[PDB]
RNA sequence: AAGAUCUCUCAGGAUCGCUGGAGUUGAUUAAUAUAAUUUUACCAGGUAGAGAUAAUGAUUAGAGGACAGGGCCUUGACCUAUUCUCAAACUCCCAAUAGGUAAAAAGGGCGAAAUAACUCAAUUUGUAUUUCACUCAUAUUAAAUAAAAUAACUCCAAGUGGGC
RNA sequence: AGAACAGAAAUCUCUUGUAGACUAAAAGGGGAAAAGCUUGUUUGAUUUCUAUUUUCAGAACAAGUAGAAAACGUGAAAGCGU
RNA sequence: GACUCGUUCAUACUACAGUGGAUACACCAGAUCCCAUCAGAACUCUGAAGUUAAGCACUGUAAGGCUUGGCUAGUACUGAGGUGGGAGACCGCUCGGGAACACCAGGUGAUGAGUCAG
């Protein structure tokens, strides 16, 4: 039979618009939202990170019945203002992006001077919870870098070490947030071939950042950021049908 | 013969057409304070905290709250006597009631109206109207617009 | 063999159909259903008569079969097989059960409500009295009260004869086997 | 606005709601009369006991 | 234009339908033919295959060459030689079906079609 | 009263129910408690009904189409739009009746101040309690109506548990 | 709808696929980024104690529901697991 | 204009079309490392060479569906009354309450919080 029967439309129940679109999980969201119900006005602030192809977006979110309120929000293309012009999709960039969001949030609260957090790379603070945001929580994913930046900033988001590189290497994490592997790949590609090196990291070449310089630039920026955060109608359609019908009768 | 836990619940606990699928996320946010009134409406997208048949469609005061549980004082008719029963349910089935809200709204509206009236020393019947008989009135009907009727013949 | 049938004039007890729970029923007596010139176009005929229920009668499956055979034979003797179609417009579907504890299945039956057609004849205008007479012969084979009627419809349609002609005139009505499809002006051609 | 209601019917064989309404209405002994304030609520209660009372 | 029909997947099947060894030998033949490890069927292991992409796939297709009737409706095809072949074709944007955030249907006028696929095969 | 639960139990018994006496408490202030009642709010429903072209199961017919047997053709199957009649143990939809919760003073308001080992990031972020304030209808009574307190409640005990 | 052997079944591929599958077992409920299927890690199928629901005398057992005090299991984490 | 989080959970769907891409989304470029496999397809990571073709947005269709409203119909049904009618089956009256499918007409979204770009 024809599967796209009238009956098939008629029975159908759609899944929720955001799930249908594919942005949200819902199962994760419902679990994430709920606080223990005898607690009152504890709103369980989520640190939401979504990784768009261009750039990673970090927001502080609070669930309410007429929809989520965002308190602080940062996008990777702000790092340009802080001296990083390039690499805005990168892991390094994501660590920076997270950190920027946390500092701006604290500044808004006026608790920037209350907690200056972790200096460089190795009362109780305000608390938040990392969002998965539909990407797999596979080891070395970008969200964990963002989480680390937030944490190093000042926010307390409980975490394991498991999904940083290796099953633990803190030195590798330090290299990675600095960007040392990206530089290594640049050196490696240049050694391999000059055409491939220039064609690939073309924007980097234009801006004029040597591989060696990337860590310095990111470090300088990182230090700077911590210091200083039309429709028709029925009568009309009726007409349109009449006109179309007359023309169709003549035409063929 | 048998009378087990979900006995005779077929159509009652089943969802309406196009209303299958998990409890909406928003629904966990709703506020419950002690002594708030609360309906007990069964679901079946959740299995834990499902209440026995009788407390479907009943409504009572919240007396106790846990991590996801809510204690509800419900009246039950047992032969010659109502007695109070503490039904522990989970949040998915407990729904914030509206019956209370009518009275609460009335209090707010009354308070404002009373304050203004009393300030002017204008005596006032704040209590509910409770629809009286229809008062007398004078009505213009055009003598050309009136229609006259008869019962129809049979066919 | 069968019960004498004075038992079943009263149609109390719930319906109770041939079904997965019940199983095991003997066959319905009537498998014939419609008869006559069954393939005839809606254009050819235009007269229609009905034999219509009034009691709330049960109607035996065997009685129904007999009534149908009687009706048919009367038309065939009178106007022959070019000129009508006899459509039984009821069915048995309810099981009756008897003892030799709870009963065992034994027969099937039809349970019409008041004011429902039992037997319908589609035919040509010259032959409507003949068809009426056939239905009149049929009525003596049913329990309970029934009246014979004729209609102002084209027969096997919702439409009145005049309406049918009017629609046919302005091309809004398509003959589609048995009866007629009304054009409702929807989507592309 | 007002309605005088006269009861018409014995004590025996009375439905339980009807008996309750009668008690509130205040017509017990079988030819008892009382005035009742027409409203909505009173009229509905009166409707329940209707086959047992004349009024006007 | 951007609408270029290309190979999207190449799948190579060998089935003996029986127990090990002969199945293993087939897998070794497949492996030698192209490097990637085979994977196997069921239990009512029964059969073997491997998938290919890119330059490797093009080489296998090219050796394959040495008919109009038997293309799919959907715009894919295979042929027989012992060994079986199936060639899966698409324009780019095939990613829209599988990419995890947005998984969704490609447009009808962007699906391959039989006639275009045949025309490409003669052309190639 | 001939209900109910348990019973080597079905002619019994126990224990509840339903009854009398005794007593206290409370009312005795046209009242608040309260009511086999309605009202206004507010719910919860899936039975009568209704449906088959909404799903599942039945179930009678033809019409128009692009796969199987035989010689454009025949029997079809198979589709597509239709059609006749249907279901305690089918359900898109769905009454009436019946049922629940609501209708303020030991309370509620909007404030302050206290207290805690709880809460929260938060000695003030809440919670909850407590203490003070200010003040809510009441000369018909925060909707009617009420031989509405002849009420509550406790004790001791009866008969009854074949019914129609 | 396609692809040696290859047929109605064999595997492989693409398209269509709101459940027509599967969910230990009756039958009814419930379930599609799962409750299903596949994979990883595990043993909370733990100890102690309440408030209680069902039948009901508002006794018992039994089967649950909601917690608490422990100790843990898993997950990145919220969580979830008696 | 666009985005991120959402809300109502089909007026939001589906099917076939057209129209749109400053910045944005995206497709798209690549595989050294983290990572992931049968397969860089996915996933992950690293890019920014191309492109509106798709996704996506917007609009269209005597569209299907969904959704309001009429109309079906005071029909079906029903609470209470009746020393009513009917041999029976069942059916009226008095005080009340009152549907459904089909059909026909309209409609095809609305919106909270935060951000970027002229």
């Amino acid at each position: 039979k024809v599967v796209k029967n009238k009956a098939y439309f008629k029975r159908y129940q759609v899944k929720y618009r955001r799930r249908r679109e594919g942005k949200t999980d819902y199962r994760a969201r419902k679990a994430l939202i709920l606080q223990d119900k005898n607690k009152y006005n504890a709103q369980k602030l989520r640190f939401v990170v979504r990784k768009t192809n261009s750039q990673v977006i970090c927001q502080i979110a609070c669930a309410h019945i007429e929809g989520d309120k965002i308190l602080a929000e940062a996008k990777s293309k702000e790092l340009i203002r802080y001296g990083i012009p390039v690499g805005l999709k990168n892991y390094a960039a994501a660590y920076a992006t997270g950190l920027l969001c946390a500092r701006r949030f604290l500044k808004s609260l006026n608790l920037d001077t209350q907690f200056l957090g972790v200096e460089k790379v190795t009362r109780k603070p305000i608390k938040a919870f990392l969002d998965v945001g539909i990407t797999r929580t596979t080891t070395g994913n970008r969200v964990f870098a963002a989480l680390k930046g937030a944490c190093d900033g000042g926010l307390n988001i409980p975490h394991g070490n498991n999904r940083f590189p290796g099953s633990f290497n803190p030195e590798q994490l330090r290299k990675n947030i600095l960007g040392i592997h990206v530089a290594e790949y640049m050196k490696t590609l240049q050694e391999e071939d000059n055409d491939k090196y220039k064609t690939h990291f073309n924007d980097y070449l234009k801006n004029n950042i040597g591989a060696d310089d990337i860590e310095q630039m990111y470090l300088n920026a990182h230090e700077k950021i911590r210091q200083n955060p039309k429709k028709l109608n029925a009568k009309l359609r009726k007409k349109r049908v009449k006109e179309k019908l007359a023309l169709y009768v003549e035409l063929q | 013969k048998s009378r087990g836990k979900r006995s005779g619940t077929r159509y009652k606990f089943s969802k309406k057409f196009r209303k299958h699928g998990e409890c909406t996320a928003n629904k966990y946010l709703e506020k419950l304070n002690y002594g708030d009134y609360v309906d007990i409406v069964c679901d079946s997208t959740q299995q834990k905290g499902m209440p026995f048949n009788y407390y479907h469609g009943k409504t009572g005061k919240i007396f106790h709250i846990t991590k996801r549980g809510v204690g509800v004082l419900v009246n039950k008719r047992v032969k010659h006597r109502i007695e109070q029963k503490k039904v522990c349910v989970r949040i998915e089935h407990v729904r914030k009631s509206r019956c209370n809200e009518d009275f609460l709204l009335r209090k707010i509206k009354n308070a404002e109206l009373i304050k203004e009236a009393k300030l002017k020393n204008e005596h006032i019947n704040i209590k509910r109207k409770t629809e009286g008989p229809k008062p007398a009135a004078m009505i213009k009907v055009p003598p050309s617009k009136i229609i006259t009727i008869e019962p129809l013949p049979f066919y | 063999g069968r019960r004498p049938a004075r038992c079943y004039r009263y149609c109390k007890n719930k319906p109770y159909p041939k079904s997965r729970y019940c199983r095991g029923v003997p066959d319905p007596k009537i498998r014939i259903y419609d008869m006559g010139r069954k393939k005839a176009d809606v254009n050819e005929f235009s007269g229609v008569v009905h034999l219509v229920s009034y009691e709330y009668e049960q109607i035996s499956s065997e009685a129904l079969e007999a009534a149908r055979i009687s009706a048919n034979k009367y038309m065939i003797t009178n106007c022959g097989k070019d000129n009508f179609h006899l459509r039984v417009r009821i069915h048995p579907f309810h099981v009756l059960r008897i003892n030799k504890a709870f009963g065992k299945p034994n027969g099937v039956v039809a349970r019409v409500d008041i004011g429902q057609v039992l037997l319908s004849i589609r035919t040509k205008e010259n032959f409507v009295s003949k068809a009426c007479e056939a239905l009149r012969r049929a009525k003596y084979k049913f329990p309970g009260r029934q009246k014979v009627f004729v209609s102002n419809k084209w027969g096997f349609t919702p439409f009145s004869k005049d309406e049918y002609q009017q629609y046919k005139k302005k091309g809004r009505i398509i003959s589609d086997g048995v009866s007629c499809k009304f054009i409702r002006e929807k989507g592309p051609l | 606005k007002v309605v005088f209601v006269i009861r018409l019917k014995g004590v025996n064989k009375l439905p339980p709601k009807v008996r309750s309404v009668f008690r509130l209405l205040r017509l017990l002994q079988v030819h008892n009369g009382v005035f009742v304030k027409v409203n909505k609520a009173t009229k509905e209660m009166l409707k329940i006991v209707e086959p047992y009372v004349t009024y006007g | 234009v951007m609408r270029e029909i290309k190979v999207n997947k190449l799948v190579l099947n060998i089935c003996v339908g029986e127990s090990g060894d002969r199945l293993t030998r087939a897998a070794r033949v497949l492996e030698q033919l192209t490097e990637q490890k085979p994977i196997f069927g069921k239990c009512r292991k029964i059969s073997c295959f491997v998938t290919v992409r890119g330059k490797k796939a093009l080489e296998i297709l090219e050796k394959g060459l040495k008919r109009r009737k038997n293309f799919s409706d959907t715009g894919n095809f295979g042929f027989g030689i012992g060994m079986d072949f199936y060639v899966h074709l698409s324009r780019s944007g095939y990613r829209v079906t599988r990419r995890t955030r947005r998984r969704s249907k490609i447009s009808k006028t962007h699906k391959v079609t039989k006639e275009d696929a045949m025309k490409w095969f003669q052309t190639k």
